């Protein structure tokens, strides 16, 4: 697990160089919007349930044949499982927004996802479409004007964008 | 590595779960210190190849035998200075990283891990090291928040190496 | 899944040996109600998608909330009704599955496993489900064995659910 | 693992249908002939040590060579291993007939059992060859008229020669 | 296998160490004794294909029902008797290979691992064998030292058999 | 595991003959030098750490960008676990010595040590370079004429120094 500041410092040890001015002005840059940063994690944590139940939701009503008999995600069992994974992708999206780098995304969530989708008769391009409406959702809560000191966080959204696309890209 | 952040994630992964208030308001704490740690390491990017030097030569005078004893592994040779002055520099390297991260992370995987295992086999001895660095402590004069972050890192080495 | 056949054969083959006379006399049980189940089954088979829209009525009755409430995950609009007929029948057509195999297999993989998970997530009550199911023992009016294999099943599934 | 009743189920419940009237007949059927098929899991059972001894003595006979020095099967330790063996596919077999379908045999034990005996250096056909033999007395037997009431289990018959087929294609 | 040079280098490998000087003294004592367990087995080596038939009448005496009985498993026939030099001839084969190791390591993975459960399935009894071993055991008539170590194993065998 | 007597009994069993005259005698041969094997069995072991140290020194002299920052053994985590397994092919190389055999070594620890040091960044041809060093030191110590009874232990240095090539060789 690496974040932001920790992605820094691993590529100047391997030139084995002290953090050069630049950089030291790049992560200050970092601090400057931390504020806004966890005002992100915050929301989509107390709205994690909802915005996987809707995504869901949107998802059945989009392919419907998908959890109907017969379907790969037919049967109570299977149900919750789908629901359980889309809860699982958000959670980890939510982790790399805090920590400002997407290792921990990668290694203990997207690693070999694709392959046990695959190897499981999972359709794999309806999660990236479950992957991409929950990130509809997220973004609208998270900008919400409502309730936060009006201001910028525009990067903070484009960031935010990234992540969800770089799961959905991953298992499609 | 280990940063708090990291710590934190950790945490809450092994709960399957998001961030308690606990670990938030903790995270919080974190980026309050930030532009103090980050002050330190640009005072170190700096006047940190310096640091190094002054130090290879205090030790000297401590420990005159390493500059003497026909050396296997000791900084008898011009060659084995140019290592001991490298060697120091590592650890501030180091040290610096620990203040842009914010923990004790840089140091635990980079030089703390392993450390003895190593060191007492081909002959070097930790007190070289020790003294060497408490020079840097005193001497650097950082102001005091920037002196405050940036000794908290040195003294954790002192302890690993004793 | 899981037979009474199927639970003999996991006994014997967690010792690695032949079956055991009490497990021999056990499903040797199994074959003098299968005549039953399998009746009931084709009870079910026929006039059983009938027995879902009756339940779907009586329901709301017991419920009238459902269908009017605007609902995200109610019987209030015409399609969504048409969902709540379905999952009645599913609940049915799974419950057959059990007269025919002789056990609670098909209601254990097919709805009882992450039953709860799943619908304490999607806003779905089990009250509505449990009201409906009840409907249906009553008024399918069955004779006596096929009806006692039956009702066994049904009633299981009205456990998992409180 | 699934037995007769659970396999035809689950390919209704893949369609999401009531089990139709000609499968209940299929099925009303197997009820029909359960006390002949529980007479030849029985015997089976207690013939199970005199079919598998035999079965490896008619074995040896024939390919000698696999059990003196040098061969793959050399060594008490081995010896006793390839009997072991036999037994397990004897045993296996005796379930499929019970369950009427033959799914805990193929994941329980022919699994990878090609591939095991492969990298193992053993002949595979021999073994096939071992399967076989044991089939034969298997099926004498069971089939024997002495003993039980008189009729037809004819289809049983058929049935019990297709596992063993089944079991010795799989490690040929 | 297992000879007392491999039992000396598993113990130190578990310990991921060189060798105690307990376990070199141990081994040292294994090559002091070396040339006259290689004297046993050259004994053996010549005048033991002898010693198995010489064994293989003995047995017959002490059990007649072996060579008359109708034989599934029995020495009745002619070709059944074969075999009962060959495994007479296996037996010692193998433990003049004991000789030469210096332990018990032949027997141990060549006849004694799996023996009984074999055995025990396909008919054939213990006894028979243990009584033409004891045969070559006193008869093979050997020297001292050269006889110390090749008993030493035969008995090792008559044991496990028991 | 395999050692020197246990092995030609391997092969004399896959025959099924009694261990030939021309084999005893090839055996007591190894039985006569046992004291000169033992000595240098020994001498590795008293002197074990000073090889591995040296080996190591007289490596980084040679590939000194190895282990300075950006190498693939920078950081104490790294250096000491070079040193490690440096010691640990003396240490097999040792019981290869007292047993005669090569076995161990190859199972217990040069089995999947390539395919390791390949899937890990290690440079290999340098671990190749490091156990050749290793070797000269080794040699010249189980070689040293003081200390030890004055004869010709020519032989046993012969076969020391096969075994360490056979390291070298399996790495690079
Ligand atoms: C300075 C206190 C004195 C000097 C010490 C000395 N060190 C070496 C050799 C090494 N130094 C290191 C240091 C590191 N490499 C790393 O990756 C890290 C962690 C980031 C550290 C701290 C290492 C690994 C070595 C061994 C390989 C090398 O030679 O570079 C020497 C050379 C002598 C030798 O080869 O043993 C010396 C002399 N000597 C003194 O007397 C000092 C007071
Ligand atoms: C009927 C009591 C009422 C009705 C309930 C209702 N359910 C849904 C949506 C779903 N129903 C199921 C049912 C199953 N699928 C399965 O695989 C199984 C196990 C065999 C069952 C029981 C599922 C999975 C869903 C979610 C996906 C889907 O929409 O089909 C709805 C739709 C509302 C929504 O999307 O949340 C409704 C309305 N509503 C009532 O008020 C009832 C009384
Ligand atoms: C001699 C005491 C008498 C004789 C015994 C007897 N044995 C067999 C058959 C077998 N003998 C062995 C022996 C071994 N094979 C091995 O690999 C090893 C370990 C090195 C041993 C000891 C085996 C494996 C068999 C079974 C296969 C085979 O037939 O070779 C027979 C043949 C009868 C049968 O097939 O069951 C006999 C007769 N019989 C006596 O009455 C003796 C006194
Ligand atoms: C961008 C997503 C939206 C936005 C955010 C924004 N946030 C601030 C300032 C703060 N955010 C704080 C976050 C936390 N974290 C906590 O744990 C906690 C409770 C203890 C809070 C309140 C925080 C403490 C502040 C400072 C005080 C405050 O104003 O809330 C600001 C103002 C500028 C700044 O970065 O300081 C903004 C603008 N603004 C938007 O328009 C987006 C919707
Ligand atoms: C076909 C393999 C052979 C054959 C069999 C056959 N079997 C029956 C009837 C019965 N089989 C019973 C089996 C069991 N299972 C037990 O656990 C047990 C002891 C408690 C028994 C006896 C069984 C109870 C019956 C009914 C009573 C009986 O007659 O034994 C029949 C008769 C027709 C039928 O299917 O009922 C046959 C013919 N007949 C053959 O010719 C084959 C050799
Ligand atoms: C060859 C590497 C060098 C050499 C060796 C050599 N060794 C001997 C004889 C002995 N070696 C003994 C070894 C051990 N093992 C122990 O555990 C131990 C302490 C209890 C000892 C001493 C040993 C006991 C002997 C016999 C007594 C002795 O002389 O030490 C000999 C002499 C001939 C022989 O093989 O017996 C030699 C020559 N000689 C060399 O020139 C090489 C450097
Ligand atoms: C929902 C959008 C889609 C869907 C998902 C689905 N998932 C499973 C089962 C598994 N999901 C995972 C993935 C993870 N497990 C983890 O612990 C983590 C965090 C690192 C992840 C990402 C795994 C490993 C499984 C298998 C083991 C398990 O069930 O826990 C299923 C079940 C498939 C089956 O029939 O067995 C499904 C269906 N299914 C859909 O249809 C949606 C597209
Ligand atoms: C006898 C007809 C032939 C023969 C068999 C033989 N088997 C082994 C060893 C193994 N057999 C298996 C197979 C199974 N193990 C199980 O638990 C099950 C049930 C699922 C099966 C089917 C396995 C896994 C092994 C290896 C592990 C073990 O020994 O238990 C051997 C030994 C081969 C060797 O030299 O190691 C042999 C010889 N050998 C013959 O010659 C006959 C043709
Ligand atoms: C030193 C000459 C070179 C070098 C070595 C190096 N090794 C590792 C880590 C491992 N080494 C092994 C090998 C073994 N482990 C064992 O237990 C045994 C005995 C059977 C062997 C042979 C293994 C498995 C590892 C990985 C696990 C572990 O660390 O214990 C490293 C670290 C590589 C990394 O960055 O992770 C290194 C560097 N490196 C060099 O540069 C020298 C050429």
């Amino acid at each position: 697990m690496l974040d932001a500041f920790s992605r820094v410092v691993e590529q100047a040890d391997k030139k084995g160089a002290y953090l050069s001015n630049d950089e030291i002005n790049a992560l200050q840059a970092i601090v400057a919007d931390s504020n806004k940063r966890l005002d992100v994690v915050n929301r989509l944590t107390s709205n994690a349930s909802s915005i996987v139940a809707n995504a869901y939701r949107a998802l059945v009503a989009e392919r419907p044949q998908v959890f109907n008999p017969g379907g790969p995600c037919f049967h109570h069992r299977n149900q919750a499982a789908c629901i359980r994974d889309l809860g699982f992708i958000l959670r980890y999206v939510t982790y790399s927004v805090l920590a400002g780098d997407t290792s921990v995304m990668d290694d203990r969530c997207l690693n070999g996802l694709r392959e046990t989708y695959q190897a499981l008769g999972t359709p794999g391009d309806a999660v990236a479409s479950g992957i991409k409406k929950m990130k509809e959702a997220a973004l609208k809560i998270a900008n919400d004007p409502n309730g936060i000191t009006k201001g910028d966080c525009s990067q903070l959204m484009s960031e935010l964008a990234s992540y969800f696309d770089r799961a959905a890209a991953a298992v499609a | 590595m280990k940063t708090p952040l990291t710590e934190a994630i950790a945490a809450a992964d092994l709960r399957g779960s998001y961030l308690s208030n606990t670990e938030l308001q903790a995270v919080f704490g974190r980026f309050n210190r930030a532009r103090a740690g980050l002050e330190a390491a640009r005072a170190f990017a700096n006047n940190g190849k310096k640091w190094a030097e002054a130090a290879a030569n205090h030790v000297y005078q401590k420990f005159p035998y390493t500059t003497q004893m026909q050396g296997p592994q000791y900084a008898s040779t011009p060659e084995g200075k140019a290592k001991c002055v490298r060697d120091i520099d590592h650890y501030l390297r180091t040290i610096s990283y620990c203040c842009v991260v914010g923990g004790t992370g840089p140091l635990d995987d980079y030089v703390v891990a392993g450390l003895k295992e190593f060191n007492s086999a081909l002959g070097l001895s930790p007190s070289w090291y020790i003294a060497a660095l408490e020079f840097v402590r005193d001497n650097h004069g950082l102001t005091g928040d920037v002196a405050g972050e940036a000794n908290t890192y040195i003294n954790y080495a002192i302890n690993a190496l004793s």
